[PDB]
RNA sequence: UGGGCCACUUUUGGUAAGCAGAACUGGCGCUGCGGGAUGAACCGAACGCCGGGUUAAGGCGCCCGAUGCCGACGCUCAUCAGACCCCAGAAAAGGUGUUGGUUGAUAUAGACAGCAGGACGGUGGCCAUGGAAGUCGGAAUCCGCUAAGGAGUGUGUAACA
RNA sequence: GACGUCGCUUUUUGAUCCUUCGAUGUCGGCUCUUCCUAUCAUUGUGAAGCAGAAUUCACCAAGCGUUGGAUUGUUCACCCACUAAUAGGGAACGUGAGCUGGGUUUAGACCGUCGUGAGACAGGUUAGUUUUACCCUACUGAUGAUGUGUUGUUGCCAUGG
RNA sequence: CGGUUGGCCUCGGAUAGCCGGUCCCCCG
């Protein structure tokens, strides 16, 4: 598989993804992980946040601009915590770490592809339901992000598409099936051969 | 400045009085108010000032 | 009513001004501005319409050593009073006064400035001139 | 000259209560653990003194 | 320990009717309709009757603390039906020593405004939740009655009043000066 | 060579100490290697130069080899969680947070909690009039003419409140 | 909060002697920065034997401030005065190629006590050379470097304060 | 200077619920 893998952030837990993309990423396959303002972190927002406030203290008292560099925006938090996975100080390390990308939102080299999804870091399979959660996007927004609104609006924009491009796909499955029960009379020959071999229930 | 920083954060800080360029800053005063504002030198006739 | 305007002060805590009142009191040693919460190493000082914790080291004796609440009517250094005039005195001149602004004497030889001579009703009753 | 079915209503929103003695958290009348996790939820409570 | 089945059910009136799109519930009696998300909670509501219309909630391997949800949010169902059938309505008396309580109500009984509330100037004004109306009773004298269909919008329009008439730096058990509130009804009483 | 040092157990002085001093065995010194992130002494194991196989102690999300098992049963939510010999940080005391257990008690002659009726009387005998024809620091304490009622634990009191 | 009892801290003084004796400049002040919180003031609160005013006890909290002098080499102290308050500490008991050199602590000298004496004194007194940066880093400013073909103009904001 | 050895051109999502298709109302 010599193609990127383009991985959908929303709905995923951040260490359990960052562990699962620091595999891949060193094994090979150029990762793209978009949407990182919908990533969960499990445990309350509150603690979460307090995590994060404890993060922004640590500061190189000499020099903070020399000092450990505090990102705000949820790709490079994601990849910062993807960064503290790989091992970034070797040349290898840091071939993985230039093989990863990241995006908030959706931008448009891949908001026309299919983003794919790893359930061993989902929510919903991951944490009991009945447990708080916090989002990356409004952590990040509270400790500092400026462009929650931005991307929100894009997103929508960015909806707005995919419900007009998932309409006339449907009305082409529509068709297709129309299609099928139209000139069913000189497809039976082919289609008995499929139903022997395991396609087509 | 007879003393800059202490012994052990071993690192002069960014924070110590220092000496170099004073001057030639860029800076952003605010709430200056408008007394007046001038017509310049117009031509009627003999002029007018 | 009215609050007083800022003026340049002039006057620190080791001044010896001269007691302007019929008290007995010639000199007035100041060694206290009340109002000052300070600085590090910056010394307090006094402006006309300040009120000073001052000792007297020339005049009666029992006036001399003790300490009184006092006025500053005069100052040698010259202040801005925000209509433009830059306004200084001859001399350096106090008087003394109780904790409530009464005047312990009962006549001011010399003038007195407006800056005090608006806060301190007392004190401007028994001033001659309010320059 | 205040009403005392007024003053029974104030008294009922502001004086008839629990003091926490570790905290000092003001709980509801029939309060036997504070609800502050600040003094671990102890049953040391007493009334809140009266002005009477 | 996990009960098996942890369960309980609101009749409803055959004035009101109900709507289950999953764990949402909207309530269409006669006072208008409410609608509420239960989203945050593992349970599955059911509407049984087709002329008597109950509605069971059930639990299924619950514990302890998620068996204490299904009592709550029967009885915020049970806040929703009597909020349309008869309407929460909240009254709350002012109360003080020397310095009269002044209430103006403006626009159109969704602002509060208190001026003279311990011989102070400053006039505080209270924004009422969406829904709820406040207004000067007539029959009692120094009375606000402010009434809605949410309990939950009322109450905490009358406890925000509450806390916006507060004494500070001074003895409240004594200074016992306030909004305070004094029932809790409805409105047509039956 | 005649400076030793450390560890289990025993042990002396000392509040104690990575303190001082002994016994016994092992180590380190004189010793690399696997593990304990890191470390003279811990745990495993002692070493010629290599290939294959397998292990110990230790591990197996990712750094980082190995659980990418459709692993088992529970417990636990922390607005300072917790996370592995030495070892690198906590006690007395509490919690109607939740989980398990021990023992005792009440209940169809109907529990517990709420809707409530008579829910009280000479005798306050005694006590004490600075305090009882209810509710009081003292010793006290009966019968009520009762479907069940005090010498009250209820109504802040000398009070018939 | 008595009799008792459980702790924490390393801003006290001890105990120890592991590091340093082919040298880590030894008291205090001045100057300057930063940190802590066990909060004096200020913000927001809860309690009172909180009527008001004043005060006391707690909580979140170290953002911000916490002074001018007399005497002493003093750290400490004590007083005068102002103040919202005049809180407490750490950074090699911060800071001597930053200063100063009053103290201590070489050689001169005086006194008291001790010693036959030479001499001693953790007793008093007085006089007594404080050296070097041009290296590396750090820091403060100053050119520049790296890709966009070259070059210019107008701009954005990651990140740091 | 080397890698590589067909492509996927896309709903939003829920998880104590989803997905697809039609008959009667409303949206220029
Ligand atoms: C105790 O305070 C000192 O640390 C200290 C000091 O503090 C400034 C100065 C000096 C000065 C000196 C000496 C010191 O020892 C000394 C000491 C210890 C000497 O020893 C000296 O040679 C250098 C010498 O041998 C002959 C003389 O007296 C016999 C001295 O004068 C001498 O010439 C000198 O200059
Ligand atoms: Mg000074
Ligand atoms: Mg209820
Ligand atoms: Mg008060
Ligand atoms: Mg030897
Ligand atoms: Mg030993
Ligand atoms: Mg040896
Ligand atoms: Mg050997
Ligand atoms: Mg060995
Ligand atoms: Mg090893
Ligand atoms: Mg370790
Ligand atoms: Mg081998
Ligand atoms: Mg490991
Ligand atoms: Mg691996
Ligand atoms: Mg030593
Ligand atoms: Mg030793
Ligand atoms: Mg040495
Ligand atoms: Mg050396
Ligand atoms: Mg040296
Ligand atoms: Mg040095
Ligand atoms: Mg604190
Ligand atoms: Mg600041
Ligand atoms: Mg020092
Ligand atoms: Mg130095
Ligand atoms: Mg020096
Ligand atoms: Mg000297
Ligand atoms: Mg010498
Ligand atoms: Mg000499
Ligand atoms: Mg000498
Ligand atoms: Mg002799
Ligand atoms: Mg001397
Ligand atoms: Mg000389
Ligand atoms: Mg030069
Ligand atoms: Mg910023
Ligand atoms: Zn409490």
């Amino acid at each position: 598989e010599v193609q990127v893998l383009v991985l959908d952030g929303r709905g995923h837990l951040l260490g359990r993804l960052a562990a699962i993309v620091a595999k891949q990423v060193l094994l090979g396959r150029k990762v793209v992980v978009v949407r990182c303002e919908g990533i969960n972190i499990s445990g309350n927002f509150y603690r979460n946040k307090l995590k994060y406030l404890a993060f922004l203290r640590k500061r190189m008292n000499t020099n903070p601009s020399r000092g450990p560099y505090h990102f705000r925006a949820p790709s490079r938090i994601f990849w910062r915590t993807v960064r503290g996975m790989l091992p970034h100080k070797t040349k290898r390390g840091q071939a993985a770490l230039d093989r990863l990308k990241v995006f908030d939102g959706i931008p448009p080299p891949y908001d026309k592809k299919k983003r794919m999804v790893v359930p061993a870091a989902l929510k919903v399979v991951r944490l009991k339901p009945t447990r708080k959660f916090a989002y990356l996007g409004r952590l990040a927004h509270e400790v500092g992000w400026k462009y929650q609104a931005v991307t929100a609006t894009l997103e929508e924009k960015r909806k707005e598409k995919a419900k007009i491009h998932y309409r006339k796909k449907k009305q082409l499955m529509r068709l297709r099936k129309q299609a099928e029960k139209n000139v069913e009379k000189k497809i039976d020959k082919y289609t008995e051969v499929l139903k022997t071999h395991g396609l087509l229930v | 400045v007879a003393c800059i920083g202490a012994w052990h954060p071993a690192r002069v800080a960014f924070s110590v009085a220092r000496a170099g360029q004073k001057g030639y800053h860029h800076r952003t005063e605010i709430n200056k108010k408008i007394y007046k504002i001038g017509q310049g030198y117009l031509i009627k006739d003999g002029k007018l000032i | 009513s009215g609050a007083k305007f800022r003026i340049s002060l002039g006057l620190p805590v080791g001044a010896v001004i001269n007691c302007a009142d019929n008290t007995g009191a010639k000199n007035l040693y100041i060694i206290s501005v009340k109002g000052i919460k300070g600085r590090l190493n910056r010394l307090p000082a006094a402006g006309v319409g300040d009120m000073v914790m001052a000792t007297v080291k020339k005049g009666k004796p029992e006036l001399r050593k003790k300490v009184h609440p006092a006025v500053v009517i005069r100052q040698r250094k010259s202040y801005r009073r925000k209509d433009g005039v830059f306004l200084y005195f001859e001399d350096n001149a106090g008087v003394i006064v109780n904790n409530k602004g009464e005047m312990k004497g009962s006549a001011i030889t010399g003038p007195v400035a407006k800056e005090c001579a608006d806060l301190w009703p007392r004190i401007a009753s028994n001033a001659g001139s309010i320059a | 000259i205040i009403e005392p079915s007024l003053r029974q209503l104030a008294q009922k929103y502001n004086c008839d209560k629990m003091i926490c003695r570790k905290c000092y958290a003001r709980l509801h009348p029939r309060a036997v653990n504070c609800r502050k996790k600040k003094c671990g939820h102890t049953n040391n409570l007493r009334p809140k003194k009266k002005v009477k | 320990m996990k009960t098996i089945l942890s369960n309980q059910t609101v009749d409803i009136p055959e004035n009101v009717d109900i709507t289950l799109k999953g764990r949402t519930v909207i309530v269409k009696g006669p006072r208008g309709t409410l609608r509420r998300d239960f989203n945050h909670i593992n349970v599955e509501l059911s509407l049984l009757g087709k002329k008597k219309k109950r509605l069971r909630v059930d639990k299924w391997w619950g514990n302890r603390k998620e068996l204490a949800t299904v009592r709550t949010i029967c009885s915020h169902v049970q806040n929703m039906i009597k909020g349309v059938t008869l309407g929460f309505r909240y009254k709350m008396r002012s109360v003080y020593a020397h310095f009269p309580i002044n209430v103006v109500i403006q626009e159109n009984g969704s602002l509060v405004e208190i001026r003279n509330f311990l011989g102070e100037k400053y006039i505080r004004r209270v924004r009422m939740r969406p829904g709820v109306a406040c207004s000067v009773s007539q029959a009692q004298k120094d009375e606000l009655i402010l009434e809605g269909n949410d309990i939950e919008l009322v109450s905490n329009s009358a406890a925000l009043i509450q806390q916006a008439t507060t004494v500070k730096n001074k003895d409240i058990r004594k200074f016992l000066d306030g909004i305070y509130v004094s029932e809790k009804g409805t409105v047509q009483q039956a």
